[PDB]
Order: C-alpha cells, then structure tokens, then sequence
C-alpha cells in the first residue's frame, strides 16, 4: 500500500527514450560488429586454406564451429556491455533491471545493440537448401 | 476438380460387363453440372442461393449427370444400343 | 471437359 | 507437351539409348518418371525456361529443377507444388522496367493486369524446389549494385520481403522490431479480435 | 579392382585357384569358362580414404549461378581469371573445409586445389 | 556372425504385396535380365569405378543360385500375401503385381518392364550413391518434397472410391436381374445416395 | 594421455589405412616388388613355410600417424593376432623403417582357401582389440 500509492507522486514508465543510446555508443558497436566480422573472415580464410588446425578431440567443423561461436560471444556481451555503460541513472531499463523486478541485462543488450546469435539445435542456422541457409546467399558461406 | 478430375474418373473407370444368356455392357462417357437448384416440396427446380442454404440448413450443391450407353448383346450377332442422355 | 447445363434442360424427373 | 517438345528435340528415349551413353548424359525426369536423357543441359534449360516465360507449350506453374553435380533435369508439372511469383534479373537488371509500372498504374481502362506481366516474362513463379537452383536477391536497389562483389550471377529479385509474412502476421506494424513468439501470439490474437 | 565378366553368359567371373598349377584363374561359375588372372590382387578397401575430389567434380558446375566466384585464382590450363570455389561437403571428403577450384571458362574444366 | 559380412553388407527390396523382402537382383531377373552384365549396365553407368562393384558384388552373390527369369519369378510368388499353391499361380501372381504394383507410375504395360528397370536401376543408384557418401541424404521435413492435397485432389481421392461403390451397387443390380433371366431398368439400378 | 590410450577402446580397423587379398602363391616372390626385400628377410630362415603355406596372401597397411598416437608399434599387433588366433595365422610384419607399415597374414602351413580370409578380415577389423 505505501510504495504504491508513493509511486503516485513519483510515478514509473517505460519509452523508446530508455532504448536509445547516444551516437558514440552505436559507433562503438558498429566498430565492435565490424571487428567481429573482420576476424570471423580470417578465421574462415585460415581454414579454407588447411591452416586451422583442429583441437584435441574435436573435429575441424567442431573446431570452426567453436572458434566462430566463442567470437560471436564476446562480440555480443562487448557490446551489451558498452550499451549498459551508456545506460543513464533515469533510464527505466536499467530502474526495472536493477531492482529485479523484470527483465535482464541480456534484455537491455538485445534491445539496444544486439540481438546476436539466433541457434537451433545448440549450433548455427543449419542449411536446409543445398548448402545454404536461403536461397539469398552463396553455397558454402559460414559468415556470420 | 470439376472439370477435369470427375470426367477423367468416370472415364477411366471400367467398363461394366456382366452375363448369367444375354451379354450386356455399359459404358460412361460425358459428364453435366447444373447451377446449385432446390427442388421444393412439389419438386420445382429454383436456384438455389447460397444465403437460403444458409438459412434453411440446406446443402449448397449441384446435381450432376452423365450419358449411359446400354449395349446389349443377345448372342446373335447383334448388338442394341441405347444411350441414356443426361442420368 | 464437363458441358454446363442451364436450368431449363433439366426435365422434371427428379419429381416423378 | 512436354514430352512432346521433348521428343521433338534431342532428347533421347531410354528405349533407343545403349546404357554406355547414360554416364556422359543428363537424365530428364517428368513428373518423377525418368523420360530418357540429354547431352547438352545447358542450352536445354535455357530453352526451357525461354518456353515458360513466354506461356508457350509450357505453362507457368510447370517447375523444372537442374541438379548440376547429379547431371539432372527434373520438370515437375502435378498439383501441390507451392510457388511463388519472383522477378526475374539478367546480367544484373531487374527485367522490369518503368514502363510496366506505367502500365500498371492505369490497370483500370487499359486491361493490362498481372497475367500480362507474367506473359511479359519479368515476373514467374518459382517453386520451393526449384529455389535450390536459384541465386536471390533480396531487393534491387542495393544487393545487385556494382560494389565490392558479394555475388555478380543473380537469377531473382524479391518483390518485397514483407511478403514472407501470411494473413494474421501481416497486421503486425512493425514486426522486425519484436520478439519472434510474440509475432506468433499476435498472429494468434488477432484470429481472436473483435471486430 | 578390376571386374571381369563371362564371354558366353556374361555372369560375374569368381577368382578360383588352380592348385594342380598354382595360377589364379578368374572363372565363370554355371558356365565352366575359365581365364588367365593377372591382376594378382582379389580385394581391397581404402579404409583411409583419401580419394580425390577433382575426379568426382563436374566440369558443368562452372554453370552454377549459386556458386562463388573469384578472381584472386588464375586457371593454370587456359590463364583464365574467373573461377568457383566450393568445397566437397561430402562424406569420405571427411572434415575438411578446403576449397576445390573450377575454372569458369567454357571448354576448360580445369580442376585443382589449393 | 562370421560369414554374413564377409561377402559383405547387400541390397534387399521389399515390394508391395510381399510379405518378405527380396533380393534386388532377384527382382531383376524377374524383370527379365539374367545377364549380370545387363543388370549392373542398368545400375552402373561408369564401369569404370570399382567403388560400385564392390558395393553391388554380395548382392549378386546372394542371388547367384537363382538364374533365370522363372525361377525368380516362382522365388517372388512363393512370398507373397497370397502364395500360389502351385508354381503357375506363384509366377502369374509375382507378374501381375511386377505388371501393376511395381513402380505404377514407370508404366503398367508390359512393355514398359525396360523403364521399370532402368528406373529400379536408379532406385539402387542412389542408394549406393547415399552408400559411398557422394549425394547427402534427402531430408524428411525439405517442404520440397512435399505436396499439399487442397479440395480438388481430395475431393478426387474422395470421389474415386464413391463411383467405385456405386459403379459395385448397379453391378449387383444388373446382375441379380440378369440371373434371373430378365431385364432392368437403368434408372432404379443407380443409388443415387451413394453419392450424395 | 598414456594412460588414456592404455583404456581408450583401439580396435585394428583405427590403425590400418588399407588392406589387399593377394594371391602371392610362391611365398619366397611377392607381387609387389617393395614387399619382397623385407618378406626375404623374414625368408631366409624358414618360418612354417617349409610345408605349403596357403598360397592366399593378406597385406594391411597401417597408418603412421594412428600408430604414433596411440603409442601402438609394429610386434604387438602381430602378438595379439597370434594370441586371438594361435598358430591358425602365420603374421610377419615390416620392420619399423618407414611410413609404409606392411603386415603379411597367410593361413598355417598345416592347413575355404580363399574368403575365408576375408571372413578373417572383416573379424579382425572391427572385433580385434589392439
Ligand atoms: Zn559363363
Ligand atoms: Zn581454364
């Protein structure tokens, strides 16, 4: 009874102004999503040309696989994390999140500057076409 | 459906042929559709306005009818044949 | 192909 | 027709064939049924396709799929394919241009409606097999501009994206901008609105 | 490896020893005809597998409008610029993400790898 | 055990109306190709690769004893839904469903028997092809090779078995007045409900 | 990693890159001609050839790289195909000088002739435990 009719005075929302990050935060995503695609590229070019070399007890596709994902990763909390920092005191995001009463910081990320990797199965998109995800890309394309 | 599928399936369905004595056969050969009609309690053909079926819990349907030909063979080298048009 | 019928060559046998 | 046009060209029966001659050739499948085979795909396929896009001898729902690296040529023409209708590009260019949009414009009292646009032969319809063997693009304006080449061998272009989405998710405003489940929920939901 | 068939039935020809001579003989059961083996070897299996690529490739696959394209490759038979990349995406073509190359000039299948 | 693989891991067919499945070559030779050469001329196309062979040769092995287009023929009879006790039946039988059941789209005519084994002979190819690992496997839920029976295919399907009882229905008509001796009428021989 | 490959499940068809039914029937010559300066080194003393071995020749290659990994070497395979099958299998193998590690299996001097090798073969590859 006391909070909520507090709440009257002080009052709670949520807007698209919660969502919206200044220009430095989204250049530095970009930056990150640009770097992140950058080095998944060499990694692909490394194992087109036999110099990947696979881990003890998995496979090249597996080793590939895991490589790409675990840079996909830290591409993705990177800049969930640069988002979070560029979070305001007033912004409702981070008023609901920190008090726990809903969402998370994975929700504040994904609103804000990635929503990252989309997974079926626990692995990446798989090519149901003829080696290919849609008919929009070219057979044997691994990129992100 | 409608007109294709039921010719070509009355078509290729075999022909009947059936003795005891007298042989006789019969054959299907073209296919009519009528417009949706009610036959009323005295049995006058209408047609049938889909909102009426609607209303009176009719069936919204057409009749359909085919050409019989009847060829019967008496064992005497003859064979009669009559064409029932439109069954 | 199936022939369409118009109402009035439709003989009144469906009542006898 | 199709055998017939294929009989007239130089497709060969498998009742004239020694089985020496089917390694080096492409085998021809109508409607799953292995017709007989044929030595050069290619030009084949180009006059194929030449005879659809005109609404010649075969007609626009007939899909036919060449599986290079098997060396085959499957033409399918039975019901339940589903299709749909996609722009076709040469070398780069959408054969659309601004005059069937003028056309178009004037649908009412010029009689020039969608079916001409197919017998133009910009625009056919593509089947879910067929889509395999064709090279996409998503929309004309960017993806098959001259630039640092992502791929220069463009069979079609969508018409818009947008209609990916049937019916109930097509109300959706903004939907690129959800969480996917709650597009299926309101896909649900609006099955349930009043209205 | 090799098959040989019967020259009067055309049926499969078994290995057989002639013991009274020592010679392995490729015969024709059911129909008692009887030829000089000479191949000296009755079965084999590559377990490793390592078998090529570019034999099982389709020169016709340089038609493939959904295939990628490059240029950084030159074709070692005809110096043509252009050529597909793609890799086997088979089994016995075991894990490897390699690229296997097509020359895209017509009359030139070239085949190689990298 | 220790000689079921030692020639080797084999092809069977099992067919419609077969309560067994049966050799493949065994199929063949019912077909009417005795030669192996002919038969592996309609599976092989390159002679060439001895990968094939040696993935064909204990199917040949397992039907070497039949050697000859009757002999395979009673071998299909003997295993069917209805055996023929007699070997006339059992081959008649294993004919009549090689003639109609087997691959009906191919052709039901006799003469067709040539394209059903070419086609049988692409059946395998594939198979072996899905065998040596040089064509993936075709995937269930690919919506290519799925169909979609709207209301004019069902309607059909629905349709074919009605004219069926109702042509059945004026068949016992028909019949019951012919036996005894006299004629009828076509209208009242046609149970109209049947349909309706 | 020893004792991994000590209780990690290596069966002979892991090691071997390929195998060949020769028919070889003068054991003294060989049809390949890299095989008949070793198998003479074998030959010189006689090793139950003085009677008629079968005059079926099985010849495995196996992989280097396997054979490394798992710590495997070239007598204790022969010793445990001698163990599983006794005295039945006269086995020599190359001596450990190159990639190419080639072991001869024939039947016993004392001894179908022919498939039964290959009954062997497809036993042995997948059943055998090294
Ligand atoms: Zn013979
Ligand atoms: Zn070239």
């Amino acid at each position: 009874t006391v909070i909520n009719n507090w709440l009257l005075i002080e009052g709670h929302t949520i807007g698209i102004g919660d969502s919206i990050a200044d220009s430095k935060t989204y250049q530095d995503i970009q930056n990150t999503i640009k770097k992140a695609k950058q080095d998944v590229i060499e990694v692909i070019e490394k194992a087109h040309n036999n110099e990947l070399e696979p881990t003890p007890g998995n496979t090249l596709r597996q080793t590939f696989e895991n490589q790409v994902n675990r840079i996909l990763n830290d591409a993705r909390d990177k800049t969930g994390s640069s988002a979070q920092k560029s979070l305001s005191e007033y912004n409702n995001f981070k008023s609901m999140v920190v008090s726990g009463a809903k969402g998370s910081k994975i929700n504040i990320s994904q609103v804000i500057a990635v929503v990252g990797q989309q997974n079926v199965e626990g692995k990446r998109i798989p090519f149901g076409f003829k080696h290919r995800t849609l008919p929009h890309f070219i057979k044997d394309d691994y990129g992100p | 459906f409608i007109q294709m599928s039921v010719q070509r399936i009355v078509e290729d369905a075999p022909p009947i042929d059936l003795q005891a004595p007298p042989r006789y056969l019969l054959k299907f050969e073209q296919i009519y559709l009528s417009k949706p009609t009610h036959w009323e309690r005295d049995g006058a053909p209408s047609p049938m306005m889909p909102n009426e079926a609607r209303l009176r819990n009719l069936t919204y349907s057409a009749p359909l009818y085919v050409d019989i030909t009847k060829t019967v063979i008496k064992e005497g080298e003859e064979q009669l044949q009559t064409q029932h048009q439109k069954t | 192909g199936v022939k369409l019928l118009d109402i009035s060559e439709l003989d009144m046998v469906g009542a006898g | 027709p199709i055998l017939e046009f294929l009989e007239e060209w130089s497709m060969e029966n498998l009742e004239e064939i020694s089985p020496a001659a089917i390694a080096d050739a492409t085998k021809i499948f109508v409607n799953g049924c292995w017709v007989g085979i044929h030595k050069d795909p290619e030009q084949l396929m180009n006059t194929l396709r030449k005879l659809r896009r005109q609404m010649d001898i075969i007609v626009s729902e007939v899909s036919m799929i060449r599986d290079i690296r098997e060396r085959e040529i499957r033409i399918y023409t039975d019901a339940g394919r589903i299709c749909r209708p996609l722009l076709i590009v040469e070398k780069q260019k959408l054969l659309l241009k601004k005059r069937h949009i003028d056309q178009l414009k004037e649908r009412e009292y010029n009689n020039y409606s969608w079916q001409d646009l197919v017998a133009s032969g910009v625009v056919e319809y593509i089947d879910t097999l067929e889509e395999e063997t064709v090279m996409l693009a998503m929309t004309p304006d960017d993806l098959q501009e001259k630039e640092v080449a992502y791929c220069s061998t463009y069979t079609h272009c969508e018409i818009h994206p947008s209609m990916i989405l049937g019916v109930c998710a097509s109300i959706i405003p903004f939907p690129d901008h959800n969480q996917s489940p709650r597009n299926t929920y309101q896909s649900a939901m609006g099955k349930q609105a009043m209205g | 490896v090799g098959i040989r068939f019967c020259q009067e039935c055309n049926n499969m020809l078994y290995p057989k020893e002639d013991k009274e001579n020592r010679i392995l003989l490729y015969a024709c059961r059911n129909c008692d005809y009887q030829q000089e083996a000479d191949n000296s070897c009755i079965y084999v299996n590559k377990i490793t597998h390592e078998v090529d690529e570019l034999t099982q490739i389709i020169a016709d696959v340089s038609q493939d409008p959904t295939l990628p394209r490059t240029e950084d490759h030159p074709c070692q038979k005809c110096g043509h610029k252009e050529a597909v990349f793609f890799q086997s995406h088979s089994a016995r073509a075991e894990d490897a993400m390699r690229l296997y190359y097509v020359c895209t000039a017509p009359h030139c299948g070239h085949r190689w790898t990298e | 055990g220790a000689k079921k693989s030692a020639i080797g891991q084999r092809i069977v067919a099992t067919l419609p109306y077969i309560k067994q499945e049966v050799p493949i070559i065994i199929v063949f030779r019912a077909l009417g190709f005795v030669s192996d050469r002919d038969i592996l001329e309609h599976i092989i196309y390159d002679f060439e690769d001895p990968e094939m062979m040696e993935m064909v040769k204990p199917s040949l092995d397992e039907a070497f004893v039949i050697q000859e287009q009757n002999v395979a023929l009673n071998f299909i009879g003997s295993r069917g839904a209805k055996p023929g006790v007699t070997k006339e039946k059992r081959i008649k039988y294993a004919k009549e469903v090689l003639q109609k059941e087997m691959l009906p789209h191919v052709g039901v005519s006799d003469f067709c028997e040539t394209k059903k084994a070419y086609f049988l002979g692409y059946m395998v190819h594939r198979l072996l092809l899905a065998a040596l690992g040089r064509r993936e496997l075709d995937d269930r839920d690919h919506y290519g090779n799925k169909r979609l029976d709207l209301a004019g295919p069902l309607l059909a399907f629905l349709f074919r078995g009605m004219f069926k009882n109702l042509l059945k229905e004026v068949r016992i008509y028909a019949q019951k007045f012919i036996d005894r001796g006299k004629d009828f009428n076509l209208e009242l021989a046609i149970k109209t409900r049947i349909i309706s | 990693k020893d004792i991994l490959c000590r209780l990690e499940h290596t069966t002979l068809r892991k090691v071997t890159a390929n195998t060949a039914i020769y028919y070889d029937p003068n054991p003294q010559s060989t049809v390949v001609a890299e095989d008949q300066e070793w198998v003479n080194v074998y030959y010189e003393m006689p090793d139950f050839d003085v009677a008629r071995i079968s005059p079926w020749l099985l010849r495995v290659e196996l992989d280097r790289k396997h054979m490394t990994d798992r710590k495997l070497t070239m007598e204790q395979i022969a010793e445990k195909i001698n163990a599983g099958f006794g005295d039945d299998l006269n086995c020599i193998f190359n001596d450990d000088n190159a990639e190419k590690l080639v072991l001869r299996i024939r039947i016993m001097n004392s001894d179908d002739d022919d498939v039964f090798l290959r009954c062997i073969e497809s036993n042995m590859l997948t059943d055998m435990t090294l």
